[PDB]
DNA sequence: ATCCATATCCACCTGGTCCTACTACCAAAAGTGTATTTGGAAACTGCTCCATCAAAAGGCATGTTCAGCTGGATTCCAGCTGAACATGCCTTTTGATGGAGCAGTTTCCAAATACACTTTTGGTAGTAGGACCAGGTGGATATGGAT
DNA sequence: ATCCATATCCACCTGGTCCTACTACCAAAAGTGTATTTGGAAACTGCTCCATCAAAAGGCATGTTCAGCTGGAATCCAGCTGAACATGCCTTTTGATGGAGCAGTTTCCAAATACACTTTTGGTAGTAGGACCAGGTGGATATGGAT
């Protein structure tokens, strides 16, 4: 095992410039990439945090995809595929 | 020089508003899930399936918060997102507040 | 005979009793809430199921995927209201560009 | 090996009801349980709701219509609540 | 004259952010709820509580509405709000 | 009875709210918003009163459908 | 002999939240230290509110509570305020806040 | 009707709280209306962790895992202190 | 800077809407004693699938150049909207009367539960075999944009 | 309006994915039949509180005038951001493996349920006492703003 830092840069320029397309977004300014991983770094950490928390009390190791849809329904943003 | 700035981006804007493909890399998204997992608890394994729906979530909710963000840039009569378009957003929508 | 031929359902009456039962939302589960409520599900199946096949068929796709019950949704006022805070997995968006930034005036 | 029930069998009659000639993939059809396991949750949930706010302990046809009403909009509330009705008349005629 | 404009606006602006009381005529919005909910059943009759208690939230509601319109109107360089303004708050929402 | 709803009570309610200067478009818009929101919530609150065999929208009935539409009110009952 | 909310050292009654966690149909059983747990988190929160707000209401010179002073105590406390974000107290009003580009001198 | 409330046992925290403080009816009723709302939210999060894990009965466990997922984070851990701390002494009591 | 005209605030005062104390009653809530049932923790371990490695390769990120045009600053002015009056409309109130109907009580039965047997079936797994579509090609057509 | 460098579209095609299809089995699910229990609908109706007047009182909404200052249009231009390119890297893909840990199965007891019975208490209800504070008054002084 090897310390993991500074993943946020994995998400590239690049990568957010397509999901701002997907947005309809034409011009992008400079400033807004790392804008972006901070308003995502703020959303993994809220579900994520949940997702454990409920693979925590199930005494469980493993995050399962349950655990991702139970925390992302509680807070609001239901997402149908993964099972539930 | 071919194409007059806006064009290529109104046909990314056509290309991937035309498909359902994820958007960010899934190794790099995949290390950042472990890591900001990693602080909250030690020792911690993943379902493939939980990585993937994490990924899912989290575009759905960037390509939203993008839209509102454009949304935001019009507004102000400007054809370029800027961080005070994000904020503004992430304040009407109660994320911030 | 089973329960769902009694009412003329294809969606399975026992199994949305024991259901209702087990998660506990009352105390007692009278024989016509099972029925009714797969009665219901049933119809909102229908309902999408219709929407996103005549989205496959414009597609000239013959097998649904998550893009076409996206398009079913997002374009049923209706159903997108139903489903307003809950996201499809590879459903994608819908096609929307902002009239604003398209060109004119050559 | 635990069963895992599933609304598959059901949204498959249902889909070759409409469109006899079109099939569904493995995701679309997870999708499609998803909805239906969502939309029990919600209905049963706000029925649940209704008969407590009431002081009943039994979850009625007509709680579950009710709950039909302020969950779903407009028409497909209108025709939801239809063919509920449909349904248990025809279930309680026998 | 005395005050230039906008002056007794942030008076008012202050005023109001201090007390707490309703700001709608009551008779008024008991009208008005009464005409809406006549046209979901009719003959109805209403507890005084649930008048008062449809105005605290309609008035809540409205208010904050307000601030996030105005916000809308700040971010466009102006101060007055406009229509716009209050539909692009609601868009933003998820209401409209 | 919508405009019953007066201008200076709207632009009491906008001062609240922290706002300055207001357009003379702003009032009409004010009063279709406070109607939909009105319509939503005394919709499912007369549902309610249907459903408890009642002719009396009681004030429970305003505070459940204020917390389904996710705006619950304190100070009510509940 | 001694009520179960005193063997806890609560103030909050353990009995009847644990009456309430029975007929409101949460789950099949309730074990005997859930109630006792609730009723001191419950206890607690009130404790906290109830401690800003009268820590408001002496702050504008008045010795009891009223809903002006619960609504200061909320909005100014940001935990408390993420808690109650989606809840309207009655009789409220908001806090004193004029964005600054409105103040005078442009 | 015996129309319960928590208006006493407030009452009684608000003196251990500010003892020369009061609270008037209405805010009285705001409180009434939190704590009843905390409780339907605390208890309908503990009711679905037992459900997601096929379980049947509500614990402490169950309620303290709700509290750590509906509470902010200092509200969270001091309430989590709290609760253990009151089911400590009821245990050793 | 001078100072006129309001707005604003602090000290004080008092009626009254409004809070706590005290007494009485009682259904129901809560506790306690005890006897039965059972959820789910422990222990064991089958079996899934997760972390990890290896290697190959090309899709795509990185970093750079160049300039098109967008945002921002500036200026200006037509015209909305705020501020103060003058009316006088219509909310507010409060006092009180019908009486609607909410809500408490008692009956009583259609329906829901509990239990026991029997039949059905939906789900898993093993094995085997079609078909819809993604990706690739090649040419025809369509589009941006320079001229 | 003509001509070119690129992008786009489509018919055709094929790999190998995605889906479907039988066989087999069975543990759970579901249905059926009797017996027992009971939630809550129905009928009655007491009394809470809601609708409606009556009827001044004057608070506040409405219409109007004037002009301040704000929104929005018109210009200019620096430098930000899009587009294209050359390079090469690190993600994607295919295949394999050890073993962690999820999860199936059986045992067993602490802990919850079920009931009877006693005790305690919180809620309702009068009747009565008290007091915090909203609203008003004087008078000081800070403030927006015109000279
Ligand atoms: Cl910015
Ligand atoms: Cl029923
Ligand atoms: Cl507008
Ligand atoms: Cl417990
Ligand atoms: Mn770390
Ligand atoms: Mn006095
Ligand atoms: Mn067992
Ligand atoms: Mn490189
Ligand atoms: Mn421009
Ligand atoms: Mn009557
Ligand atoms: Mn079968
Ligand atoms: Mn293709
Ligand atoms: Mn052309
Ligand atoms: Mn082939
Ligand atoms: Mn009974
Ligand atoms: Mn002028
Ligand atoms: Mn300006
Ligand atoms: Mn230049
Ligand atoms: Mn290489
Ligand atoms: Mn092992
Ligand atoms: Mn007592
Ligand atoms: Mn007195
Ligand atoms: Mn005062
Ligand atoms: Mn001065």
């Amino acid at each position: 095992r090897k310390v993991l830092r500074d993943n946020i840069q994995g998400i590239t320029k690049p990568a957010i410039r397509r999901l701002a397309r997907r947005g309809g977004v034409k011009r992008i300014s400079g400033l807004i990439y790392e804008e972006t991983r901070g308003v995502l770094k703020v959303f993994l950490e809220n579900v994520i945090r949940d997702a454990v928390t409920y693979t925590e009390h199930a005494k469980r190791k493993t995050v399962t995809a349950m655990d991702v849809v139970y925390a992302l329904k509680r807070q609001g943003r239901t997402l149908y595929g993964f099972g539930g | 020089h071919c194409y007059r700035p806006g064009t290529v981006a109104l046909r990314e804007i056509r290309r991937y508003q035309k498909s359902t493909e994820l958007l960010i890399r899934k190794l790099p998204f995949q290390r950042l899930v472990r890591e900001i997992a990693q602080d909250f608890k030690t020792d911690l394994r993943f379902q493939s399936s939980a990585v993937m729906a994490l990924q899912e979530a989290s575009e759905a909710y960037l390509v939203a918060l993008f839209e509102d963000t454009n949304l935001a840039a019009i507004h102000a009569k400007r054809v370029t997102i800027m961080p005070k378009d994000i904020q503004l957003a992430r304040r009407i929508r109660g994320e911030r507040a | 005979k089973t329960r769902s031929s009694r009412a003329g359902l294809q969606f399975p009456v026992g199994r949305v009793h024991r259901l209702l039962r087990k998660g506990n939302y009352a105390e007692r589960v009278g024989a016509g809430a099972p029925v009714y409520l797969a009665a219901v599900l049933e119809y909102l199946t229908a309902e999408i199921l219709e929407l996103a096949g005549n989205a496959a068929r414009d597609n000239k796709k013959t097998r649904i995927i998550p893009r076409h019950l996206q398009l079913a949704v997002r374009n049923d006022e209706e159903l997108n209201k139903l489903l307003g805070r809950v996201t499809i997995a590879q459903g994608g968006v819908l096609p929307n560009i902002q009239s604003v930034l398209l060109p004119k005036k050559t | 090996k635990t069963r895992k029930e599933s609304y598959a069998i059901y949204v498959y009659k249902v889909l070759k009801q409409v469109h006899p000639d079109t099939g569904i993939s493995s995701k679309a059809m997870s999708i499609m349980n998803s909805f239906v396991n969502d939309v029990f949750e919600r209905i049963a949930g706000e029925a649940s709701r209704l008969a407590h706010y009431n002081k009943r302990s039994t979850i009625t046809s007509r709680e579950i219509q009710t709950a039909v009403r302020l969950l779903l909009p407009g028409e497909l509330a209108k025709h939801a609540v239809s063919e509920g009705t449909k349904a248990v008349t025809k279930y309680t005629s026998a």
